[PDB]
C-alpha cells in the first residue's frame, strides 16, 4: 500500500547528526550554512524552499534560493539537481544520506543517480542493466534515458 | 544558465 | 592518543558559530536599539518608523532579527505584510483583512514592512497609486481601535524615503520616528570589528583566555597576519561581512583548537581568504536562534 523498501533512506533521524557534519565542507557550501543550530533546523529550511511553487523552468531559480537561504553553493545544487534527475522529492534524502554516512554523493541510494550508474545505462550490458534497475526502478530508468536522449 | 534551462523540475504535490 | 581533540574542539566549534553569528547581528554601537523596538513594537499604538542611514548588512540582518525577536514575545495576532513587491512597478484592504481573525484574538497587530537598501535605485519606482491605496489602508486601520500598524521602512535611499515621509506625514495623523543608524569613525569601526571575533562563553576556560589573549595580541602587533587583514578592512566594502564569512570558514576548517590558532596567526590573509569567494547580499539574514 502506502508501504516502500525505500522508506530507510528518508527515515534518517537529523537530531542523530552532529551539525556542522564533516563532510560538508566549505567547498560545497556557503558560511550562512554552518550558521544553522542543529542538522535538523537545516532540513527543516531545506524542505520550506523545496516545497516553493516552482514551474519545471524555474531550476536557475531554485538553485539561487537554495543558495541565499539555505547556503548551499549554486555550482553543488546544479550537481545535486542533476544526479536527481530534477525530482525535487529525492532532495533531502540526498542530504540526509550524504551527512550520515559521510560521503558526497551518496553511492548506493535509490533516485541518487552515481557516475558509474550513468555508465551502467550507457552500456547496452542486460546485467549492468539488471543492477540499475533493482537500485531504481524501472520510473526513474525510464525518465534517465528520457532525460539523456534530450540532453 | 545552459545546463539550467534544458533541465526540468519535478514539484511536490 | 587516548585523548582525543577532535571531541573538545566540536564543542567549542559550534559555541564559536554561535557567539560570531551573535556578535555580528549585535550593533553593539546602537545599544538603544532593544529597548526601542519593545517600546513601539509590543504596545496597541500606531508607528510609523524609518530606519534611515542603513549602510551595512550587518545593520539591515541586526535589526530585522531585533524586530523578529521583538514581535515573537508579543501574544496577540501579529500579521507580516511585505510591501514591497505591492508598492514596485480594496484588494490590499481585503488581504490585510482576510489575516485578521476576531476569533483567534480581540486586538490584532500588522506589521508593514518596506526595504529600499539600494541606493542606486533613487528614483521613485513605487506606483503612485499604489502608495494612496496603503495610506488609505493605513487610514483606516488608524481609525480601528482593534488594530495597531508597526510600519517599518529601510532605506539609505532619499528620493523614496521623503516621498514616502511627506505621504505619510499629510494624509495620517500618526507620527513618525526617524531611527538614525550612526556613521562610525575608521577608529571606531576598527574596534567594533575586533569585538565581534572575541568570544565571551566558558569564561572559566584557560581555552578560552588563550583564544581571546591571541586575537587581542596579533591585533597589537601592526605586522602580524590578523593585524594585516584588519588594515584591509580598512577599504573593502562590507568589512563586518566579509570578516564574518573568513572567520566562519577558518573555524569551521579547523580540525583541533590549534589548528584555529594556527589559522588566526598563519593563514588568515587576502590571498587566502578573498572577497570574490562570497556574495554579499546588502538584504541577507542569517538562520533564528533554536532554545
Amino acid at each position: 500500500s502506502d508501504f516502500s523498501n525505500e522508506d530507510i533512506y528518508d527515515n534518517i533521524d537529523p537530531d542523530t547528526i552532529s551539525f556542522p557534519p564533516k563532510i560538508a565542507t566549505t567547498d560545497l557550501f556557503l558560511p550562512l550554512f554552518f550558521h544553522f543550530g542543529s542538522t535538523r533546523q537545516f532540513m527543516d529550511k531545506l524542505h520550506e524552499v523545496i516545497s516553493g511553487d516552482y514551474e519545471p523552468s524555474q531550476a536557475e531559480k531554485l538553485v539561487q534560493d537554495l543558495c541565499d537561504e539555505t547556503g548551499i553553493r549554486k555550482n553543488f545544487s546544479t550537481s545535486i539537481l542533476t544526479c536527481l534527475s530534477g525530482d525535487l522529492m529525492v532532495f533531502p534524502r540526498y542530504f540526509l544520506n550524504m551527512f550520515k554516512d559521510n560521503v558526497n554523493p551518496p553511492p548506493n541510494v535509490p533516485g541518487i543517480w552515481t557516475h558509474d550508474d550513468d555508465e551502467s545505462l550507457k552500456s547496452n550490458d542486460q546485467e549492468q542493466i539488471r543492477k540499475l534497475v533493482k537500485k531504481h526502478g524501472t520510473g526513474r530508468m525510464e525518465m534517465r534515458k528520457r532525460f539523456f536522449e534530450k540532453d | 544558465f545552459t545546463v539550467l534551462r534544458k533541465l526540468n523540475l519535478v514539484p511536490i504535490k | 592518543k587516548e585523548r582525543v581533540d577532535h571531541v573538545f574542539y566540536q564543542k567549542f566549534k559550534s559555541m564559536a558559530l554561535q557567539e560570531l553569528g551573535t556578535n555580528y547581528l549585535s550593533i553593539s554601537y546602537v545599544p538603544s536599539l532593544s529597548k526601542f523596538l519593545s517600546k513601539n513594537l509590543r504596545s496597541m499604538k500606531n508607528c510609523i518608523v524609518f530606519f534611515d542611514k542603513v549602510e551595512h548588512i550587518h545593520q539591515y540582518a541586526g535589526i530585522d532579527r531585533a524586530v523578529s525577536e521583538t514581535l515573537s514575545l508579543v501574544d496577540i495576532n501579529v500579521v507580516i505584510i511585505e510591501m514591497n513587491d505591492y508598492l514596485m512597478k480594496s484588494d490590499l484592504m481585503m488581504m490585510v483583512m482576510r489575516k485578521i481573525n476576531n476569533d483567534e484574538s480581540i486586538d490584532h497587530i500588522v506589521y508593514f514592512k518596506f526595504e529600499q537598501l539600494d541606493k542606486l535605485s533613487t528614483s521613485t519606482i513605487i506606483e503612485p497609486s499604489k502608495l494612496t491605496e496603503f495610506i488609505n489602508v493605513l487610514s483606516v486601520l488608524e481609525k480601528s481601535n482593534n488594530i495597531a500598524f508597526k510600519v517599518l521602512i529601510y532605506s539609505n535611499n532619499v528620493s523614496i524615503s521623503s516621498l514616502l515621509s511627506t505621504s505619510l506625514k499629510k494624509k495620517l495623523n500618526t507620527k513618525y520616528t526617524v531611527f538614525e543608524m550612526p556613521i562610525l569613525t575608521c577608529a571606531q569601526e576598527q574596534e567594533y570589528l575586533k569585538k565581534m571575533i572575541k568570544f565571551t562563553f566558558d569564561s572559566g576556560s584557560k581555552l578560552l583566555q588563550s583564544y581571546n589573549s591571541l586575537v587581542t595580541c596579533q591585533l597589537n602587533n601592526k605586522e602580524s597576519n590578523l593585524a594585516i587583514f584588519f588594515e584591509f578592512l580598512k577599504v573593502f566594502p562590507h568589512p563586518f561581512t566579509y570578516l564574518f564569512n573568513a572567520y566562519t570558514e577558518i573555524i569551521v576548517q579547523s580540525r583541533t583548537f590549534d589548528e584555529l590558532l594556527d589559522k588566526i596567526r598563519n593563514r588568515l590573509t587576502i590571498k587566502n581568504y578573498p572577497h570574490s569567494a562570497y556574495n554579499f547580499k546588502k538584504n541577507q539574514r542569517l538562520p533564528l536562534k533554536l532554545t
